[PDB]
């Protein structure tokens, strides 16, 4: 949770500086792949998404989208 | 107490000068020694170390005559020690690792003496039986693991073996439910095995392990898949913000290099590559490409028409990519 809010944070930063953005967007996705890897340890490999799997996806989309939209913003600069 | 009594009586009879050395009617024709199974459960399906465990009940009924009784109307169960007091086939899973029969509360084996003969003996047996795995295309893979039944000492002359009921001799394989594996389907055959000694009988219990994509397109494939799509991002970017292109670009390489590194538990090393291991090299150089394009494209801007080699360059990746994927899919699916 904490995360996807700082991803919604990069919106606030401002759209004329493009490497903070891009820095902020990229290793906000990359905290997402740890903490993803570190909850499935424990569970065994059932196919079905047990309902934990399922929140960390929604988030890793919401912060994916995140950078999707921050790539459009910066397309218009 | 008369009627317990007069069990006592058979009981003792039955069990008086009887050779346990000796299977039924030696010097005589193979006894027929019927096989039915069911799987208690099916877990841990270890393809590092190549095996399965398997708990079953493990029945197997054949004729006795020497045990044959007929005062008695009902069909005698004895306690489970007396297994070691009456003849057993030589029976040994030929692909077993380490088995054991369950301990508590009494060593859980079973003896039913039907007034014909036929003797119900049966065992509660854990097994990890291994089944070479060929993880080829793993994890989109089937996997053919068995439980081979064989008699270690007697020839098909002594022994023969065959499924009771035929397909209905195994039960229960459909109430299993394993974590990542669907067990599409078990097949029982009956063979007589031909070894330079002679030929021996033989049984095959096989379920046609289906691996559970699930997990795998949870996990694995969607990560390299969004990963792989933001480096794609680094062509919006333009030229002129080398810093920002070239950060984004680090960031994925890593990225995919950690993928790799932490996806790399619960698998073995077989030479080959995995399915996953062929997915993620291809997503992992097709980044490494991104990046050398835009090596590319910084050495053609210090040698306008940059920016148009930038455009085409933007619809080839996706493009290529996805023909990429759609071969990669349909020639695994
Ligand atoms: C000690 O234990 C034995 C073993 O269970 C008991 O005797 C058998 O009990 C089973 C019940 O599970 C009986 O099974 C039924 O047999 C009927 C006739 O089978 C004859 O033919 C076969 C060859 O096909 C022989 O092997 C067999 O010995 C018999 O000679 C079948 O017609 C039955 O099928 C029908 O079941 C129901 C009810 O009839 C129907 O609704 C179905 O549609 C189906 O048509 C069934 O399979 C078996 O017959 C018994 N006899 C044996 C094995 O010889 C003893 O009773 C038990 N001792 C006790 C309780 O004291
Ligand atoms: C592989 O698996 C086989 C499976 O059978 C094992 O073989 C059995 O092993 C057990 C334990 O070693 C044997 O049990 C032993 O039976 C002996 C003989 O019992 C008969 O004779 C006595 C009188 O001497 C009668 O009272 C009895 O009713 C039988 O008629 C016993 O003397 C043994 O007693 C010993 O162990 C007990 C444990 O409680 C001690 O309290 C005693 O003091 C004494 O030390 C024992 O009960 C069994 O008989 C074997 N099977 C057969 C068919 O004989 C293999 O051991 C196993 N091997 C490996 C390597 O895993
Ligand atoms: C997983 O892996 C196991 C490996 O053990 C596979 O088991 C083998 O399966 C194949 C085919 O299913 C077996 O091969 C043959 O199957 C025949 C099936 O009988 C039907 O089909 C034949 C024609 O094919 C008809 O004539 C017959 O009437 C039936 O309709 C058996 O009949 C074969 O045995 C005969 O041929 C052999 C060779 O000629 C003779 O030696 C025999 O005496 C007999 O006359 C034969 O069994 C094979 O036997 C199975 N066991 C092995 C290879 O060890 C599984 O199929 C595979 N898949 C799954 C899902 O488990």
């Amino acid at each position: 949770i904490m995360t996807v809010i700082l991803s919604q944070v990069s919106f606030w930063l401002n759209r004329e500086s493009v490497p903070a953005r891009t820095v902020f967007g990229v290793t906000t996705v990359l905290t997402m792949t740890t903490l993803s890897i570190s909850a499935r340890n424990s569970l065994p490999k059932v196919a079905y998404a047990t309902a934990m799997d399922w929140f960390i996806a929604v988030c890793y989309a919401f912060v994916f989208s995140a950078l999707i939209e921050f790539a459009t913003v910066n397309y218009f600069t | 107490p008369s009627n317990m009594s007069l069990v006592k009586e058979t009981v003792d009879r039955l069990l008086k000068g009887y050779d346990i050395r000796l299977r039924p009617d030696f010097g005589g024709p193979p006894v027929a020694v019927g096989m039915n199974i069911d799987i208690a459960s099916i877990d841990m399906v270890s393809e590092v170390n190549m095996d399965y465990t398997l708990t079953m009940y493990f029945q197997q009924a054949w004729r006795d005559k020497r045990l044959s009784y007929n005062v008695i109307p009902l069909n005698l169960t004895l306690d489970n020690r007396v297994a070691d007091q009456l003849w057993v086939p030589d029976t040994y899973f030929l692909n077993d690792k380490k088995s054991f029969v369950h301990g508590v509360t009494v060593k859980n084996r079973m003896i039913r003496l039907h007034p014909d003969g036929t003797v119900l003996y049966g065992l509660r047996i854990t097994t990890t039986a291994a089944c070479m795995m060929d993880l080829r295309r793993y994890p989109l893979d089937e996997q053919n693991c068995t439980l081979e039944i064989e008699s270690y000492g007697y020839t098909t002359d002594d022994i023969e073996f065959y499924w009771r009921g035929d397909d209905n001799a195994v039960t229960g394989v459909t109430k299993i439910e394993l974590p990542q594996f669907s067990i599409v389907d078990y097949k029982l055959i009956t063979k007589k095995v031909v070894f330079s000694t002679g030929s021996y009988p033989r049984l095959s219990l096989s379920f046609k392990l289906k691996r559970n994509i699930g997990y795998f397109i949870l996990q694995t494939y969607m990560p390299s898949i969004l990963i792989t799509i933001l480096s794609w991002v680094s062509f919006w970017i333009n030229y002129d913000a080398s810093a920002a292109r070239v950060a984004l670009g680090i960031t994925t390489v890593l990225t995919m290099t950690t993928i790799n590194t932490h996806l790399r538990e619960t698998l073995p090393k077989i030479p080959y590559v995995k399915a996953i291991d062929m997915y993620l090299m291809g997503c992992f150089v097709f980044v490494f490409m991104a990046l050398l394009e835009y090596a590319l494209v910084n050495y053609i801007f210090f040698g306008t028409d940059v920016n148009a080699i930038d455009r085409w360059s933007r619809i080839f990746f996706p493009v290529v990519f996805s023909f990429f994927n759609i071969v990669y899919w349909l020639y695994y699916v």
